[PDB]
Formats: structure tokens, C-alpha cells, sequence
């Protein structure tokens, strides 16, 4: 049912809807579907499915803070396996930052 | 599944996260950073997971307050729910 995991479809997506496509699934509701991480078994319990919409803790601190401000992350391009290191980064004011390399480094895009 | 951080070898903020690499399995894309550590506690690594720790004082000395901060996305995951086990020797 046509998915959206690309970065500027997803980032236009919550900035249009402020919330995350319907192919999107938080990690305790994949884990309640039965997704096993090391298993790398996501699509095979979720067919279609991306894990996104978690707070994200900003632990270090590359992105901008600000009281009342929550940070959610969501994941780039994944189809199927395991995770990559894609991930989307949007505040609760509609920040959208992403990252490509593993959390190391952000580029805000929104 | 399990995983061992020799303290007393511990040199940098660096050698804590490419032991932790190691030790917990990561990807290779492992981003080497409080950030990576906790996606990689709650959406990679294998439970159940023991981590024993030794030395932490002398690995908190050669990394700042790093040691504490990796300590605490573990201490943080498990509270999320992850079954995760340390040992502080």
C-alpha cells in the first residue's frame, strides 16, 4: 500500500500531516507483533513496516534543545533485514533534521 | 550475549566504544556515540545481554565523564524494558 521512507517524503509528510506515514510502527508495537532485533526479522512480522516515531533523546546534544521540545526519530529506507543507519529527526515544532551516518552527524533538512 | 569491558585498558572515549562494538556485536556502521549505543541497545543487540564491567573507575578516569554516560544509556535501556544485566566489579 505504497510506502514512505524516503527522506523528503517523509519529512514533507510531517510537516503536511504532522504525524508519520501509516507505514511507520514504534519498537514496542514491532516487538508486540513479534520482532526479535537480532533476529533481523521486522518485514517478515511487519511486511512493509519501518520502525519510527520514538522519542529520541538527543543524549548528545547536536541537536537544538529548547524546554517543551521533544525529539522523535524514525527510520530512512529500510526495506527489509536488518537496520541500516538511516534515520529522520523531527521535533514537536516540526524541526526535521536526518542522519546517515549512524547519529554521528545531522543535516537539517526542515 | 555477554559482553566484558576491561577498565584498566581503557584509553579514551574511543576504545570504550570500539570495545563496545565488539563486545555487543554492532553494526558495522556503529556510530560510536551515546545516540548509536541506545538504537543499538533497543533496536540491534541480542538479549539476553550481561555486561560486566571491570574497573570502572580506572575507564572513568582515561574517558572523562564518558564512562558514566555510556553507563547510563545501559542503565536507561533496561529501564526501557531491555533485558540487560550489569556488573559493576
Amino acid at each position: 500500500a505504497q510506502v514512505i521512507n524516503t527522506f523528503d517524503g517523509v519529512a514533507d509528510y510531517l510537516q503536511t500531516y504532522h504525524k508519520l506515514p501509516d507505514n511507520y510502527i514504534t519498537k514496542s508495537e514491532a516487538q508486540a507483533l513479534g520482532w526479535v532485533a537480532s533476529k533481523g526479522n521486522l518485514a517478515d512480522v511487519a511486511p512493509g513496516k519501518s520502525i519510527g516515531g520514538d522519542i529520541f533523546s538527543n543524549r548528545e546534544g547536536k541537536l537544538p534543545g529548547k524546554s517543551g521540545r521533544t525529539w522523535r526519530e524514525a527510520d530512512i529506507n529500510y526495506t527489509s533485514g536488518f537496520r541500516n543507519s538511516d534515520r529522520i529527526l523531527y521535533s514537536s515544532d516540526w524541526l526535521i533534521y536526518k542522519t546517515t551516518d549512524h547519529y554521528q552527524t545531522f543535516t537539517k533538512i526542515r | 550475549k555477554k559482553a566484558v569491558i576491561n577498565g584498566e585498558q581503557i584509553r579514551s572515549i574511543s576504545d570504550l566504544h570500539q570495545t563496545l562494538k565488539k563486545e555487543l556485536a554492532l553494526p558495522e556502521y556503529y556510530g560510536e556515540n551515546l545516540d548509536a549505543l541506545w538504537d543499538a541497545l533497543t533496536g540491534w543487540v541480542e538479549y539476553p545481554l550481561v555486561l560486566e564491567w571491570r574497573q570502572f573507575e580506572q575507564s572513568k578516569q582515561l574517558t572523562e565523564n564518558g564512562a558514566e554516560s555510556v553507563l547510563q544509556v545501559f542503565r536507561e535501556a533496561k529501564a526501557e524494558g531491555a533485558d540487560i544485566t550489569i556488573i559493576l566489579s
